[PDB]
């Protein structure tokens, strides 16, 4: 989705398997707030959220607590108590075209 | 407006336990020593952990901490009223010079 | 001030009742080795008295 | 009984060249490293620069670095900052304080000093 | 038209201010927009609207309208900001209006 | 990645002619306003037109108006200006650049191209 309209899938009711993420050498970015990233699976919770959305490579140290800027304010705002992680990738292969 | 992320606050009832978290890169937590101080406004910061879990003199044992993956935390337990304050975590950045994190207010 | 009295501040581990350790050698706090010297998160383990 | 004192804490125009003082006593001067700490108003502790006891290496702090200048004089017991090119971003509560141990250094520890207010 | 001082200076920790004046219907009744030219490329935009930045454009540059005049207010003065800046503004009874620029050196 | 190229700063003899192109790419270019201003040797900048998206409306300052034309081409990405009845009064540095946004107006932005050279 673009980020002006974010897609938010909810995650219930089922075994969350982080190590599938935290192992993986695609991602560049892996910024874990107030939990550790290599812990994930020792911890139970009720609710995952996962916002889904494609910014510029420059924007993407908007995507923290304590952040601001035209990404941070107008699109895509995160709580400074955020708990989770921010996880990205490079997709110039794939969200790109000539022209 | 920092490197070393912490929440604005924190809160509970005397006589219980809270944590304050503190998160950052590998160039700041990861591969380094993590130190907690604790502000009590009216007067100067003082050291309460060092070395990720050391206490030094003059602080006594409902506080202690630790450090593992890329993050680090704070526990304190028995509130007191007298530990309204402001704690704050900071330690050597491998890049940078010295970071402290935003601050967290504990209240009762 | 006098200053000529030490007291160890930094240990690997605690005293065993009636142990001695009289040693200068210098402590790492930190994961980084000090090469036996003195710097980035280590310090001689012995304090002065003011 | 360790003690720090800090002195020049006054309204100063930007244009100037204000210069604070540390006193120290309670310890060993020559075989500590110090730091200075501020506090600016409505935020929490900013890091400003170390000066290890042989003067062997200095850091700053990227937003005064290469603007101000840390010195210290082992036989006055006193550590001095020098900050020039003043901005009112500048405005904060100065601390002075020292490391843990002799020799070495990383953070300000245990013993920091009341501070004094800087105004830019 | 619109009228600014052809120069400005300081020493590095000096705020320092950039005015602009014209007519009703050059600051009064529209919006006051500030560029920044650094010599051996193009100008670029600095200020809109009055007081919105775009991006790229940090918070060390500010501004504001009032009246039938405006104003750039410049916090810092490094060997990277020595630019000519300018005011402009759309006229109800000109087109697009451009003030003579101030050179900012430090 | 916005970028905007200018072409034709070449030499021309008084009461002639000369047409300008600008190509541009990194944004929407069909639904854009875009501008051309000039900068005269000694002098600050001086806006000369604007034509917007959809040709609904073009401006030109007075002292280019009835004299200059200001055309787009929507299909090839690409900004032309027409300068007729040429003078020596004319010699500038000619830039080609962006509004802020889509639909709207008002004054050349944020996104500037190098510009090129006119000598009359």
């Amino acid at each position: 989705a673009s980020v002006y309209a974010w897609n938010r899938k909810r995650i219930s009711n089922c075994v969350a398997d982080y190590s599938v993420l935290y192992n993986s050498a695609s991602f560049s970015t892996f910024k874990c707030y107030g939990v550790s990233p290599t812990k994930l699976n020792d911890l139970c919770f009720t609710n995952v959220y996962a916002d889904s959305f494609v910014i510029r490579g420059d924007e993407v140290r908007q995507i923290a607590p304590g952040q601001t800027g035209k990404i941070a304010d107008y699109n895509y705002k995160l709580p400074d108590d955020f708990t989770g992680c921010v996880i990205a990738w490079n997709s110039n292969n794939l969200d790109s075209k000539v022209g | 407006q920092s490197v070393l992320t912490q929440p604005p606050s924190a809160s509970g009832t005397p006589g219980q336990r809270v944590t304050i978290s503190c998160s950052g890169s590998s160039a700041n937590i990861g591969s380094n020593t993590v130190n907690w101080y604790q502000h009590l406004p009216g007067t100067a910061p003082k050291l309460l952990i060092y070395s990720n879990n050391q206490r030094p003199s003059g602080v006594p044992d409902r506080f202690s901490g630790s450090k593992s993956g890329t993050s680090a935390s704070l526990a304190i337990s028995g509130l007191q009223s007298e530990d309204e304050a402001d704690y704050y975590c900071a330690a050597w950045d491998d890049s940078l010079k010295g970071v402290f994190g935003g601050g967290t207010k504990l209240t009762v | 001030g006098n200053y000529n009295y030490l007291y160890r501040l930094f240990r690997k581990s605690n005293l065993k009742p009636f142990e001695r350790d009289i040693s200068t050698e210098i402590y790492q706090a930190g994961s980084t080795p000090c090469n036996g010297v003195e710097g980035f998160n280590c310090y001689f383990p012995l304090q002065s008295y003011g | 009984q360790v003690q720090l004192v800090e002195s020049g804490g006054v309204v100063v125009q930007p244009g100037g060249s204000l210069r604070l003082s540390c006193a120290a006593s309670g310890f060993t001067f020559h075989d500590h490293t110090m730091h200075w700490v501020r506090q600016a108003p409505g935020k929490g502790l900013e890091w400003v620069s170390l000066i290890t006891w042989n003067g062997g290496t200095i850091h700053y702090s990227d937003s005064v670095k290469g603007r101000f200048t840390i010195s210290r004089d082992n036989s006055k017991n006193s550590l001095y900052l020098q900050m020039n090119s003043l901005r009112t971003e500048d405005t904060a509560l100065y601390y002075c304080a020292k490391d843990l141990g002799r020799g070495g250094w990383y953070l300000p520890s245990d013993a920091w000093g009341q501070g004094t207010l800087v105004t830019v």
